[PDB]
């Protein structure tokens, strides 16, 4: 049951260094070629490089051959990427991928690990529950919000009720404002569900070790 | 270093239609072309390899063809779930480079936005900032315009909008708008309006509230 998980992403200063890793399972890692690619905000995919099972062949896209180093340890089922002398051109989502047998084509892709190259500082999000307008009127459904404001860098993760509320959810792309990201999410449930049952949004910001929950309840006195 | 030129960049098409995407390589690359789909939120999955072969599990609707410098990718009968970005790759030689991609979106019946407005959270005003949030969910087509009105006057500073990609569940779009004021700006006025204009209606959709109620 093939799987890949990329790690090591995060914020790094311009000029600096950072080591990504990728943990593979579900296949004989020592039998397959492996590679890396990346995707910058708003742009196409880009091939970074490849490595054969024996590490005897390693190739790079020309612009990266002297910054980036690719390596692997078959004993640990792990692929590595050493990034050095980074600039903002390197801010992107980083994917590791397996090459299919007998093809130079990427068979399976990991979820990716986000890398940000920046002089700006890590900042934890503020998280705000949004309840409907005070004068509650009966409609068939009701819509709630969760606002995640002023964090850096990407990513933040947001769920409702620890993921067991998945339908009727809309989580919007974050937007940047003077070195700080803001994000929001809406969930729509039928009115016999809320407020009779509770609805909580759960936010994680790994870069700042933030794990914060907000329970959503009608506006008014307590 | 070989360039892969992919056209068109964008495709809007109806369910059932056939579409064809074209990739042109700056030099001969034999038969060594692969095609990928990248659904929203998800990592690429491989569809076609060596120009014309379907990877394991890939449905019949998907086909490819081409040799030398001209390559095509075809979906015979487009389905909503096929909403994704599609891109090519040559793997003839290193660097094994990608085409720019084609975005695929699907037609459906026109749908009016469901609109909801939100006064600043109780938990926020203490920090000295105030955010009024408006959700515009599940509409089609994708072009929509939002005006913020404060006590009758349109307000344009401090507005941030964000858009979801099209949803493959119902082929719709959603949008979020946020007005950012200092707490002081917010406390000086009483009524806040969120105003949606969309071709599905001749009058804007207005959701509104009063600061004390
Ligand atoms: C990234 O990984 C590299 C390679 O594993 C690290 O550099 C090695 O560090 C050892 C110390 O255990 C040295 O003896 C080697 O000479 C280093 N090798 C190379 C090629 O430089 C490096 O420390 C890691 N960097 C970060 C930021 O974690």
């Amino acid at each position: 049951n093939v799987n890949l998980l990329e790690s090591g992403g995060g914020l790094v200063q311009p000029g600096g260094s950072l080591n990504l890793s990728c943990a593979a399972s579900g296949f004989d890692f020592s039998r397959y070629w492996m590679s890396w690619a990346r995707q910058a905000p708003g742009k196409g995919q880009e091939w970074i490089g490849e490595i054969n099972p024996g590490s005897s062949t390693i190739k790079y896209t020309p612009s990266l051959k002297d910054k980036f180093i690719i390596s692997r340890d078959n004993a640990k089922n792990t692929l590595y990427l050493q990034m050095s002398k980074v600039s903002s051109e390197d801010t992107a989502l980083y994917y590791c991928a397996r090459y299919g047998s007998y093809v130079y084509a990427m068979d399976y892709w990991g979820p990716g690990t986000s890398v940000t190259v920046s002089s700006a500082k890590t900042t934890a999000p503020s998280v705000y529950p949004l309840a409907p307008v005070c004068g509650d009127t009966t409609g068939s459904s009701v819509t709630l919000g969760c606002l995640v404001k002023g964090y850096f860098p990407e990513p933040v993760t947001l769920t409702w009720n620890s993921g067991s509320l998945s339908s009727g959810v809309h989580t919007f792309p974050a937007v940047l404002q003077s070195d700080l990201y803001t994000l929001s999410s809406s969930v729509t449930v039928t009115s016999s569900t809320w407020p009779s049952q509770s609805i909580t949004c759960n936010v994680a910001h790994p870069a700042s070790s933030t794990k914060v929950d907000k329970k959503i309840e009608p506006r008014g006195p307590t | 270093s070989i360039v892969m030129t992919q056209t068109p960049k964008f495709l809007l098409v109806s369910a059932g239609d056939r579409i064809t995407i074209t990739c042109k390589a700056s030099q001969s690359v034999r038969n060594d072309v692969a095609w990928y789909q990248q659904k929203p939120g998800q990592s690429p999955k491989l569809l076609i390899y060596f120009a014309s072969n379907r990877y394991t599990g890939v449905p019949d609707r998907f086909t490819g063809s081409g040799s030398g410098t001209d390559f095509t990718f075809t979906i015979s009968t487009v389905q909503a779930e096929d909403l994704a970005v599609y891109f090519c790759q040559q793997g003839y030689t290193s660097p094994r480079t990608f085409g720019g991609g084609t975005k695929l979106e699907i037609k459906r019946a026109d749908a009016a936005p469901t609109v909801s407005i939100f006064p600043p959270s109780s938990e926020q005003l203490t920090s000295g900032g105030a955010s009024v949030v408006c959700f515009l969910n599940n509409f089609y087509p994708k072009d929509i315009n939002v005006k913020w009105k404060i006590d009758g006057s349109e307000r344009q500073n401090g507005v941030l909008n964000s858009w979801t990609d099209q949803d493959s569940k119902d082929s719709t779009y959603s949008m979020s708008s946020t007005l950012t004021l200092t707490k002081d700006e917010y406390e000086r006025h009483n009524s806040y309006t969120c105003e949606a204009t969309h071709k599905t209606s001749t009058s804007p959709i207005v959701k509104s509230f009063n600061r004390n109620e």
